RNA sequence: AAGCUCGUAUCAGUUUUAUGAGGUAAAGCGAAUGAUUAGAGGUUCCGGGGUCGAAAUGACCUUGACCUAUUCUCAAACUUUAAAUAUGUAAGAAGUCCUUGUUACUUAAUUGAACGUGGACAUUUGAAUGAAGAGCUUUUAGUGGGCCAUUUUUGGUAAGC
RNA sequence: GAGAACAGAAAUCUCCAGUAGAACAAAAGGGUAAAAGCCCCCUUGAUUUUGAUUUUCAGUGUGAAUACAAACCAUGAAAGU
RNA sequence: GGUUGCGGCCAUAUCUACCAGAAAGCACCGUUUCCCGUCCGAUCAACUGUAGUUAAGCUGGUAAGAGCCUGACCGAGUAGUGUAGUGGGUGACCAUACGCGAAACUCAGGUGCUGCAAUCU
């Protein structure tokens, strides 16, 4: 949260629904395997590593990255920062460097983080 | 042209407390020091004899040496791009012990048993420290507590 | 209530106030010496006043303190010469007092032209038993008012014994 | 020919180009300093252990 | 006090009042200072304080050491337990001062162990002396002079204290010109004298010397050496067989009692004050609020 | 000579007063600070306006002085010497220097040239008490003097007894008790605080109920 | 640039927790020092003037000073208080305990101090996040005119100073 | 502050109050009250040997300083210094 | 619980004014042959504990007391401040956004806690 604090003018975040947890690893859900970036799309892929912990799947990953589980640390590391593109229709904003409250980007926009995440993925 | 002496810009470091001048007092001798003692390190300007340099203000080190009135603490002064070390020989009023690791010596202690109280019940221990975590659902009732509703106020001047 | 907060004589400490040094005033430590028994001390000038005449240091002055009932003779003799009339004054507010009495021929004492004459200032310091505490070195307290020297009281114990008068307004 | 003074402009950049290199640590560190008196007979106390343990493997 | 004198709240408000101990004209911490801290690598040795303190005629000697919590006493004997060993009269003259001072060195050098190794001096002839350390054996219990407020004199009583303790097995580092008989005009003791002050000469040579230049005086206080018959003479035995009485048996005997602390505790509040409740005093104002206000 | 007003007009440098250090500096223009019938009682001039300064800024000696002899002369003319009480809230303790003008910039520390008062938005800058039949008179007294400073300045009818701490019907409630009692041209106040004995002694008038 | 010794090790221009240091901003001035407006009540065998006067250590007015409780206003080189940012250390295996050797140091004392021997407890072994790893060595280039922005800020009326 | 002949604004004598408003060579700032100031007493440690340390720093020198070790002394009843 | 000797923290202990203090203890107090020190046996030194006293010291208690200590959504989320913007405004300056956050003030409560040893109706 102090981190959060320190970094609100250079991001945008909120709470993701299962949603689009589901549809970030589905098509953008890489893996960091001996580093080199690895993409999901087997399941073995993920069990071979994750297996560890539990989790041996796709969605045995996004479980434990929803619900926070024990061993989220190991989970939500080893996807590698997904690498999205811009909005499709746009920012809704005409300047982004403001806060999401002030009618600008950035800052914690709570549920809203997902309608946006969408549209850059 | 400029000044630089030993105790330069040191006026308000030095001084002495408020209403806390005179006499160090007796304990501040009965204090008994070892080597690898944690101290944390300011200057009491009565005592002119073995005075820290000011840099070493509000610094702590480790105790590595004890002498007959003093204790030589080692400091580590970062210069350019590293730190090099630094033994100051300190008296005994410039030092007090350090309380910057009781709550770990604490906590090891502690640590120690509710492990052997776990161990010999059932395992099941968890005793790594965890940051503060968000807090959960909750209710809140009404019964004797209904909103009070306020809005902004006008604009007044009382002068 | 009163047992012993009696009122004794602290000290008589009578003082020449010569304004110079040498002869003049060793003549006046020789008086105030066969007066009191006791070797007197002299007093250096504190600073320096030129239409005075002293140098600071310069040794200007004598006095002594005599105690005991050895002080009761020289006061009264002196209480003598002031023929037992003191004034409002004299006795300062903390409970002491003192008079002056010039030619010191007029109480005992002889003429002597080798030793000529001299003026003194009489001051009496009073006190009630107990003052010890303090003045010893140990637990140095102070006098509980109600101990403590009034003005009012010693005039009463000057006036008292000595059937002396105080005069003035 | 005046020119600039002094500025400390530019160097932590420079500090952290490199480091700022923690200060590194040793186990046993030295008796550099350390009360004469104490280190003469602390010298003979180990030669004394060390004798021990010697004479502990006979 | 006087109406020109008076405090102002500022006065008051800047002021740091001293240590208490001080305050109360009691504890000088200059010397306590530099009486007690000890040698940073002597660790955890204590510093063992011999204390000698007058009560206006009561000797106390104590054996201190200090802790951050507050000193601790090793061992007390106060000279009013001289009539065990047979000193009944004259307890805070010199010879008293010696011998409840030797009685502290006995009692404590009992409780340590070197009771029977470490005498002192047996004889007592005066001379001077500290004692000195065993060929191997363990070293002799140290203690340093704690003299309080007392004026070093040459001649001091505070000292006969001292010199009972280093007769007594004590080692009390010390020097010799501040007992009775020490030559102003020589670096040289007379020992003839000092001898005399430890065993009571000044005390008795003044009871003859009034036997007959004076009895209304001589009665007048000496009253207790008539009424128990004890003229002179003797007063150098009185003492010599109290040091032998003392050596005998140093062990302490506490009071007998009577009365448990529990009741002194009881008789004593008899006599405390009570203080009083915040509601009691509104209900004294109010009180007063009502007299000095409503014309009476 | 005396440089214009523009040139000190912001806070640039930080207070420079007269000083040990200072010395050499030249007095204030601005002298009397309370005109009119200043002895008057409290009780006397319920009614209080003020000059406010709604600027950061410096004001000098000198405006002060000329915005204090316009507002009085006004006030006395129109109401007579008697009928307010001018006080000027603010003092200009701050110097200004300048740099007298063989040689140019090399050196250039000024000399004491003049005083300022620092003053902040909202600050009282003039205040004055009268009856509240002089009302529009005082505020045209003040409305006046605005001229002869520079920044913006708004005139507040006050909330307050004269030049008292407590609102009207405050001090009221007060003074129709015990409480209030008189000093100079202010007013002492009872405290529930202290000696019960010498607080009788002061107020008589309190320790009653009704009337 | 050459590498070298190692490798999940150890590493951090970050947070968190625990414990220190500081005298800036603010604030304060019916708190010290130092400034500054106003009255009110005091006090003189005791600064000066005036009426009475033979004077008075006389009474009375009088303005000054000092005292008391109040009042408006200030401080880079004042201050009781005292931030925000920034800053020292600690968060374990180099750990915490127990059992009792060594010495010439040290103790009244095998007392202590230091260094050990022997034994008891494993990764929720002791916060977070990250780590295309960590440590170490040698050698050598260029450079040693700088300038700009936001904020803090000194001199200057000011400056694209 | 209140008191005492000559004696006055200021000479010397006494008592009360006194957080330091004094004094401590000197600039200023720290510091200090049974002292770090004032008076007295005894003195030469302002000495000997050769290292470590802190500030300035390249972690060179120089200056100044700190805590020890090994001597020899001073002073003190002593702990000490 | 009282008291003393040695203390720790060093005002909740200090300051001002009253009042109470049993018993013990401390104290004040008596004396000047002796050691000792003074202009002065006041301090300091000795001696008695005998001739005297709770007057003072000391301890405690009272006070819309001074001071000091503690608390609080009392003031004040104020002042100040880290971060942000192609925000406002000629400017001076000012709002807003995510954070941190005082001092005065006001009111309430309080007025030494306590260690070792000896002693005491
Ligand atoms: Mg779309
Ligand atoms: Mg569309
Ligand atoms: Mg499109
Ligand atoms: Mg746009
Ligand atoms: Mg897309
Ligand atoms: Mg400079
Ligand atoms: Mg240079
Ligand atoms: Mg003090
Ligand atoms: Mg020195
Ligand atoms: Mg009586
Ligand atoms: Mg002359
Ligand atoms: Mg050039
Ligand atoms: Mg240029
Ligand atoms: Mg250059
Ligand atoms: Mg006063
Ligand atoms: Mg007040
Ligand atoms: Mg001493
Ligand atoms: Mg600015
Ligand atoms: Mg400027
Ligand atoms: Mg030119
Ligand atoms: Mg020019
Ligand atoms: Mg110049
Ligand atoms: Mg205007
Ligand atoms: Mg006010
Ligand atoms: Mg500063
Ligand atoms: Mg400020
Ligand atoms: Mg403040
Ligand atoms: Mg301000
Ligand atoms: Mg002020
Ligand atoms: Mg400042
Ligand atoms: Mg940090
Ligand atoms: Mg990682
Ligand atoms: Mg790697
Ligand atoms: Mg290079
Ligand atoms: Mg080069
Ligand atoms: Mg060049
Ligand atoms: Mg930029
Ligand atoms: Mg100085
Ligand atoms: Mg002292
Ligand atoms: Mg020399
Ligand atoms: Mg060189
Ligand atoms: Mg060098
Ligand atoms: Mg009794
Ligand atoms: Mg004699
Ligand atoms: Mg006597
Ligand atoms: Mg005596
Ligand atoms: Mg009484
Ligand atoms: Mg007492
Ligand atoms: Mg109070
Ligand atoms: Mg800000
Ligand atoms: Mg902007
Ligand atoms: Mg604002």
């Amino acid at each position: 949260l102090e981190l959060l604090k320190l970094i609100e003018p250079y991001v945008a975040y909120g709470y993701p629904s299962y949603s689009t947890i589901r549809q970030l690893v589905y098509k953008r859900g890489f893996g960091k395997i001996n580093k080199q970036r690895v993409p999901l799309s087997d399941n073995a892929i993920i069990e071979a590593n994750l297996g560890k912990y539990g989790i041996l799947s796709i969605d045995d990953l996004i479980h434990e990255i929803i619900t926070v589980g024990p061993h989220f640390k190991q989970a939500n590391n080893f996807l590698w920062p997904f690498k999205l593109s811009n909005p499709s229709g746009g920012w809704g904003v005409p300047r982004k460097f403001k806060h999401f409250i002030q009618g600008g980007s950035f800052g914690n926009r709570e549920e809203f983080i997902n309608k946006l995440v969408k549209s850059m993925n | 042209g400029k000044s630089h002496g030993y105790r330069s810009r040191t006026r308000y470091m030095f001084q002495r407390d408020f209403r806390k001048h005179g006499a160090v007092h007796l304990s501040t001798y009965l204090k008994v020091y070892k080597v690898g003692d944690i101290v944390d390190i300011k200057a009491n300007g009565s005592i002119q004899k073995g005075m820290p340099h000011k840099f070493y203000q509000g610094k702590t080190g480790v105790v590595y040496n004890v002498t007959k009135s003093s204790v030589g603490v080692i400091i580590n002064k970062m210069v350019g791009n590293r730190y090099l070390e630094k033994r100051l020989n300190l008296r005994v009023e410039h030092i007090k012990h350090s309380k910057c690791r009781q709550e770990f010596l604490e906590r090891v202690k502690a640590n120690a048993a509710k492990r052997a109280e776990a161990k010999a019940q059932g395992v099941a221990v968890q005793l790594k420290r965890q940051p503060a975590q968000p807090r959960e659902s909750r209710i809140v009732s009404t019964e004797g507590n209904v909103p009070q509703t306020l809005a902004p106020v006008p604009y007044e001047t009382f002068i | 209530q009163n047992p012993m907060r009696d009122l004794k004589i602290e000290k008589l400490v009578l003082n020449i106030s010569v304004g110079e040094s040498g002869d003049r005033l060793t003549r006046a430590s020789k008086v105030l010496e066969q007066l009191s028994g006791q070797t007197p001390v002299q007093s250096k000038a504190r600073y320096t006043v030129r239409t005075f005449g002293i140098r600071r240091n310069e040794k200007i002055a004598v006095h002594v303190t005599v105690r005991g009932p050895k002080a009761e003779e020289i006061l009264e003799r002196g209480l003598k010469v002031k023929e037992y009339q003191l004034r409002d004054r004299n006795f300062s507010a903390t409970g002491n007092f003192g008079f002056g009495i010039d030619e010191h021929i007029d109480l005992g004492i002889k003429y002597d032209p080798s030793i000529g004459i001299f003026g003194m200032d009489f001051y009496v310091v009073m006190n009630r038993p107990g003052a010890r505490v303090t003045r010893r070195k140990r637990c140095k307290g102070t006098v509980g008012n109600s101990h403590k020297t009034t003005k009012e009281d010693t005039v009463s114990w000057f006036k008292q014994k000595y059937d002396a008068d105080v005069l003035d307004k | 020919a005046k020119s600039k003074n002094h500025t400390a402009h530019n160097q932590t950049r420079k500090a952290h180009r490199n480091g700022i290199k923690k200060p590194k640590t040793y186990k046993y560190p030295s008796l550099k300093g350390v009360d004469p008196k104490f280190r003469r007979n602390h010298k003979h106390a180990l030669h004394g252990t060390a004798k021990a343990l010697a004479a502990a493997k006979k | 006090a006087f109406q020109k004198d008076a405090k102002s709240s500022a006065y008051s408000s800047r002021f740091q009042t001293p240590f208490r101990r001080r305050r109360e004209g009691k504890t000088d911490y200059y010397q306590r200072k530099r009486l007690v801290t000890q040698h940073k690598a002597k660790y955890n040795t204590p510093k063992y304080r011999l204390v000698v303190r007058f009560t206006n005629k009561d000797i106390i000697c104590q054996i201190i050491s200090s802790t951050i919590t507050g000193d601790v006493v090793l061992a007390a004997a106060y000279s009013h337990e001289l009539p065990r060993y047979g000193i009944t009269h004259g307890l805070t003259n010199w010879a008293a001062a010696y011998a409840t001072g030797l009685l502290i060195a006995r009692r404590t050098l009992q409780k340590l162990g070197l009771d029977e190794t470490y005498k002192g001096v047996e004889e007592v002839e005066g001379e001077y002396e500290l004692t000195e350390a065993v060929e191997d054996g363990p070293r002799p219990f140290k203690v340093f002079l704690d003299i309080g407020l007392q004026r070093t004199t040459t001649g001091a009583r505070v000292f006969g204290a001292l010199k009972g303790a280093s007769d007594g097995g004590l080692y009390v580092p010390h020097s010799e010109n501040r007992f009775p008989g020490w030559d102003f005009e020589t670096e040289e003791i007379d020992p003839e004298l000092l001898r005399s002050y430890i065993f009571g000469g000044h005390v008795s040579q003044y009871m003859e010397e009034l036997a007959d230049d004076d009895e209304e005086r001589f009665s007048e206080l000496f009253k207790g050496y008539l009424a128990d018959d004890i003229d002179a003479d003797s007063l150098e035995d009185i003492y010599t067989s109290a040091h032998e009485a003392i050596r005998a048996d140093p062990a302490f005997k506490p009071t007998e009692k009577k009365f448990t602390k529990e009741q002194y505790a009881a008789e004593s509040k008899k006599y405390r004050q009570t203080k009083l409740s915040k509601e009691e005093r509104a209900a004294r104002v109010a009180a007063k609020i009502a007299a000095l206000a409503g014309q009476q | 000579a005396r440089r214009p007003a523009r040139c000190y007009r912001y806070q640039k440098n930080k207070p420079y007063p007269k000083s040990r250090y200072n010395r050499a500096v030249p007095d204030s223009k601005i002298r009397i600070y309370d005109l009119g019938k200043k002895k008057a009682t409290v009780d006397e001039f319920p009614l209080c306006v003020h000059l406010v300064s709604n600027e950061l800024e410096q004001l000098s000696s000198e405006a002060l002085e000329a915005a204090r002899i316009c507002a009085n002369k006004y006030m006395t003319t129109v109401s007579g010497r008697d009928a307010f009480h001018l006080r000027v809230r603010v003092h200009p303790f701050h110097v200004l220097r300048i740099n007298k003008m063989q040689q140019g910039m090399r050196g250039a520390w000024g000399k004491p040239h003049g005083l300022a008062a620092r003053v902040d938005i909202g600050q009282i800058i003039f205040s004055v008490r009268t009856k509240d039949s002089n009302k529009d008179v005082v505020v045209e007294g003040l409305r006046r003097a605005r001229y002869k400073f520079p920044g913006q300045q708004k005139i507040i009818l006050s909330k307050k007894w004269g030049f008292t701490n407590l609102d009207r019907p405050e001090y009221l409630k007060k003074r129709e008790a015990g409480e209030v009692k008189d000093d100079g041209a202010f007013v002492k106040f009872l405290s529930k605080k202290g000696s019960l004995e010498n607080n009788i002694r002061e107020f008589p008038e309190y320790f009653a109920a009704q009337a």
